């Protein structure tokens, strides 16, 4: 049914200095935020989302994460698509720490292709997975396939993983999400072209410390 | 042929990054005024592509590291001159030339050996301000500055003979790296495309070498 | 006291046990956190399933070198893919997990298995012949001649993936895919589908002697 | 004590000499070695006695000039285990390579000494084997390659050196299985036991009759 | 009575990987192979048959070692000669482990010289076995003579001698049976010049794995 | 510490105990099986009784020198064969095993034993006298003075084979073979014979400092 | 060879001067 990455069930951070202190906001935050539904063609080449760059300015979490320089948090992902029983495809979604864009062409990435916001941006060459990497070996991180005869729903739950335990939030992006269709969508003429699909995120044991203006 | 199951001693992740190899060749060329007479290299383990294409199979790695200092002349001969290998930590100055105050800066641990004694060995611990050494940063440190972390300064050595007179030696010191208690975290998808930086993973996209070498047609496994 | 130096005093020999003097004495480092991971040795990254370029052909050029294509015009008994199984020569086992960390570690010995999965419409209803050859053996040439062997009847309504494990390969045994019954779709459903074929190691599979890669 | 089968394998004699000859252009600069006891006809009448050995090697190099007047040069003594390629020059990238293990001794030190496992794909080294691999191509065992070791001055404008390397192997852990009679014929080949059909030498010098015990 | 090689009473494989299988096949197998009988002359000079390729291409063990990639079996031998009490002689039957023909004049051997099939072939040079090892001292090998006043059959029971536990039947020869007249053959006038000498092969404990076609 | 180098430090020595440095620490070799043979030891090779080459004359060219020939035109006393007892030195005892490993090893001391068969037609009966003289005195010039020493009168129609225990060999004793009675036979049955002599050494028979062989 | 390969009796003259061999099961057709 679901994925858990590492098999960790994400926790608070235990007995560390500095800290007596940081505050841990209850279900205000711990919402599920919906954002917007992605429409998948037969020429669609991928997606990625960068975490937690997708919450920033958005809501409770926008509001926290902006003013404090310290952030811990695991997230709960859940990708679904609406596909009916004529349509055929596969999608690949994976969770992928430090999650480095490359750049192309013999010419550093722009900042709105590193990070792209709520509306995450799509591959150039899902092949190497924008980044020399092949798409092949990418069943190493915490996956999930969408097969659209058997499954619609993928569901994975990260905790936080990084070499400090206190980052900033607006600096540094933890971990991506990508969603690539290995196998192409095809249909008979007269079905729906675009297929959508959603992605739910509930932050799970979010910490924030230090709070600015 | 083969019945019997080999060792799972040699597989693990201590014996992967075990034996040491070269990881830096500087150059001092003494002699004269229009030359410098010493030669530092900054530590980093990303130099040769068989070292980087190992270590970036994980993000997280945690190790110690010994060095050893193989210094030849230009022909071979070597007669018995005094040597100095300093070493730099991260936060503390390079020396500026051969007779610089940085040589006799007493926080800054050097080694005094000939060239005629065996090589000069020592170990450097582990000099990170995080808990683990970080091959791959998806952020900022505050075009150029995406992907930069400071948090893997190791430091420098800076070669130099032991004289007063400048004399006319032309060396070569060769380092070799071996890495200890090796501690490697979440792993990753080994590399394809060919590397076009030294710190940057580019991968020139105008041609997307494959991973597979091709063959005739799907139904023949003949290859 | 009288000590002698035996032949082999002064040598710098690589693989080596001795100890160096630290450089730093009393420097303490960082402590070390729960990081999630720690991966303890590399023969549990070789049992992980990765997708294989079975259709490595040279019109593919892109990622439809992962797919193996099914079509509804081919007619039973037809043949839909063959590879070898190689971990560690050159074919579809080069862009796998297991195949590219034993281009270091010279001998190998070990069982393995290989996943399908169909990618094909709910709807779409067919069958395959899976069936595996001894590394003695050639391929076969006809489907009632790899049905004497390890064959696994496959269908497309009840099971949408099914895996096959290849008994004790070492450094060949070839797997086939073959039409048992041709690809029956309703009106307005596309006749064109997919497979993605997998393969990683299993738990008796091991690696001996080191080796630097040949990229 | 003495009459054992460790003790009759026991001492290290030469078993190569190879030579270098550095300095210019036309000259190579490196010379290899393929590590192989039946090199010379002591140790391989003495080998040839049994068919399965199984046993350890140490081996020590002793290098001179062309006169005999040692200054210190540095040098680099490797080992290409089986599976890996050869050097092709002194200057190649097969130097560099971290799975090689070298050793780093100066011409003035004691003699670099460094020993060998076992090194067998099978359990027990064979040099009999009735088989074919799969005229020239029949017994050939390939389980019985142990390496070479590429000496190598370490410098960087060619210094102008003619060495010479003798290797001195110890047989040590010596276990072995079935005998056989010793050869009588002398050796023709080095990998076969072709003898010479046309003169068979006899194995007991001849006497006038049957008849006196005085010979 | 009979000669047991080295000591052993052949056994199956114990506990060895890469068989969870085998297949340990019943006295369908493991009859009495009777070859045919050499006829020994005056002026003969010996013959010597490769195991196990006596029988390839012979009844059921024929269509097993040639669809098996794994072999490993023992086996007893049984050779016998018919003379009457005025004939005289002596023939000396050994089993050579890794037995290898030379090839002679200062020049490899071909296939039907190592490899002779169910008709094996004879010496060219007994005294020196063609293999340059002399046959004064070949009684290190599992022998047992056969002098015409006194016996004339001779049971050798091999067991398997190999460094690895399973090999293949048909590239692979384990050892060789060789039979030579070390005294000649001697006879009044009127006697029967020819007198033969049958062989009977029972493997004892064969094992068989991976099958093909 | 303190510590100070006697004479003797940086030499070679051959025939020494020091370990020498692994070169590829972490390898585990192939497991060992259970092979049949396992030669512990040398001295358990030289007790196999082999033949032995006494009828090593000029014209002999072949299988015809390990024979010893009984005829029957001989009569009476007429001394059918006589060779000494040297393992190791050069005559009938260069062709067996127990004389082949003891040109290694310089000093020997043991006991022997020296086997006659007969292989003759089953209706032939005479007798043999087979006397061992001690290192001390030549052979017997007659069969009355070989008929004082150890005898052993050997028939052919009782036993076949007949042998003979030599005590206390050291680096010669002369075996000699007597006709007791001539060689009978029924009509119709060949009046020629051979006898093949064989011979080891006891369980008390050691060897002494090594050497190489002279081929 | 081929004759050989079935129930087969290796008779000899010397050790028994005769030999028996049982037929399984005839009915109303098997050569020997």
């Amino acid at each position: 049914n679901i994925v858990l990455a590492y098999g960790e069930w994400p926790e608070y951070c235990p007995d560390t200095d500095a800290t007596a202190k940081p505050t841990r906001p209850d279900v205000s935050v711990n919402r599920f935020y919906t954002l917007d539904s992605k429409m998948w063609q037969e020429n669609s080449t991928g997606w990625y989302w960068k975490f937690p760059d997708v919450l920033n300015k958005t809501g409770v979490f926008g509001q926290n994460a902006q003013f404090h320089y310290l952030y811990r948090s695991g997230f709960c992902l859940h990708v679904q698509c609406n596909a009916s029983k004529f349509h055929q495809g596969a999608l690949l979604v994976a969770v992928i720490p430090e999650f480095v864009i490359a750049g192309r062409g013999s010419p550093h990435p722009g900042f709105t292709t590193t990070f792209p916001g709520t509306t995450g941006a799509t591959f150039y060459d899902p092949y190497v997975l924008d980044s020399g990497v092949p798409l092949s070996q990418a069943l190493i991180y915490p996956h999930q396939w969408i097969n659209l005869r058997t499954n619609n729903c993928a569901t994975v739950i990260v905790p936080y993983i990084n070499a400090v335990p206190f980052d900033s939030a607006i600096n540094h992006s933890n971990f991506g999400l990508i969603v690539i269709p290995v196998s192409p969508l095809k249909y008979s003429s007269g079905a729906t072209t675009a297929i959508p699909i959603t992605i739910t995120i509930a932050p799970l044991n979010s910490e924030f410390g230090g709070l600015r203006q | 042929c083969v019945v019997n199951r080999n060792g799972v001693l040699e597989t693990t992740i201590n014996h992967f990054f075990s034996r040491s190899g070269l990881v830096g060749v500087v150059n001092l060329t003494d002699g004269g005024t229009d030359t410098t007479g010493y030669a530092t290299w900054d530590i980093d383990i990303m130099g040769f592509v068989q070292l980087r294409r190992k270590c970036e199979m994980f993000t997280y790695m945690r190790f110690n590291a010994e060095f050893t200092f193989v210094t030849t002349t230009e022909n071979g001969g070597a007669r018995p001159y005094m040597l100095q290998y300093m070493y730099v930590p991260p936060g503390a100055p390079k020396p500026t030339g051969r007779d610089a105050f940085q040589w006799q800066t007493a926080t800054n641990p050097s080694v005094f050996v000939k060239l005629t004694d065996p090589p000069a060995q020592v170990s450097v611990p582990f000099m990170s301000p995080a808990s683990a050494y970080q091959w791959f940063y998806d952020g900022y440190p505050t075009n150029t500055t995406y992907g930069l972390c400071p948090n893997n300064m190791m430091g420098t050595f800076a070669v130099r003979v032991v004289s007063r007179e400048a004399s006319q030696l032309k060396l070569q010191t060769r380092v070799y790296m071996k890495l200890k208690h090796v501690r490697a975290w979440v792993p990753r998808p080994i590399r394809s495309q060919p590397y076009l930086l030294k710190n940057f993973p580019n991968y020139d996209s105008s041609k997307i070498t494959n991973s597979a070498r091709d063959r005739s047609s799907i139904k023949q496994a003949n290859m | 006291i009288p000590a002698e130096l035996r032949p082999g005093t002064n040598q710098f020999l690589t693989t080596d046990d001795g100890t160096a003097a630290p450089i730093l004495p009393g420097f303490t480092p960082t402590p070390t956190i729960h990081i999630p991971g720690e991966v303890h040795s590399l023969l549990e990254l070789c049992r992980v399933e990765t997708i294989l370029e079975v259709n490595n052909t040279t019109e593919a050029t892109g990622l439809t070198r992962l797919l193996i294509p099914v079509s509804s015009q081919n007619k039973a008994d037809e043949l839909c893919a063959a590879f070898m199984v190689d971990p560690g020569r050159i074919g579809p086992w080069q862009s796998t997990l297991v195949g590219q960390i034993c281009r270091y570690y010279t001998q190998w010995s070990g069982s393995l298995k290989v996943t399908f999965m169909f990618t094909g419409s709910f709807m779409a209803t067919g069958k395959m012949l899976v069936a595996y050859s001894p590394p003695g053996s050639a391929q076969p040439a006809n489907r009632e001649t790899a049905m004497l062997g390890t064959h696994v009847i496959w269908d497309f309504g009840l099971q949408s993936s099914v895996s096959l494990v290849i008994p004790w390969i070492s450094n060949a045994g070839v797997v086939t895919l073959w039409y048992q019954t041709n690809y029956v779709v309703p009106p307005e459903t596309p006749g064109e589908a997919y497979i993605i074929a997998m393969g990683a190691a299993q738990d008796n599979f091991t690696l001996k002697i080191c080796k630097d890669t040949d990229e």
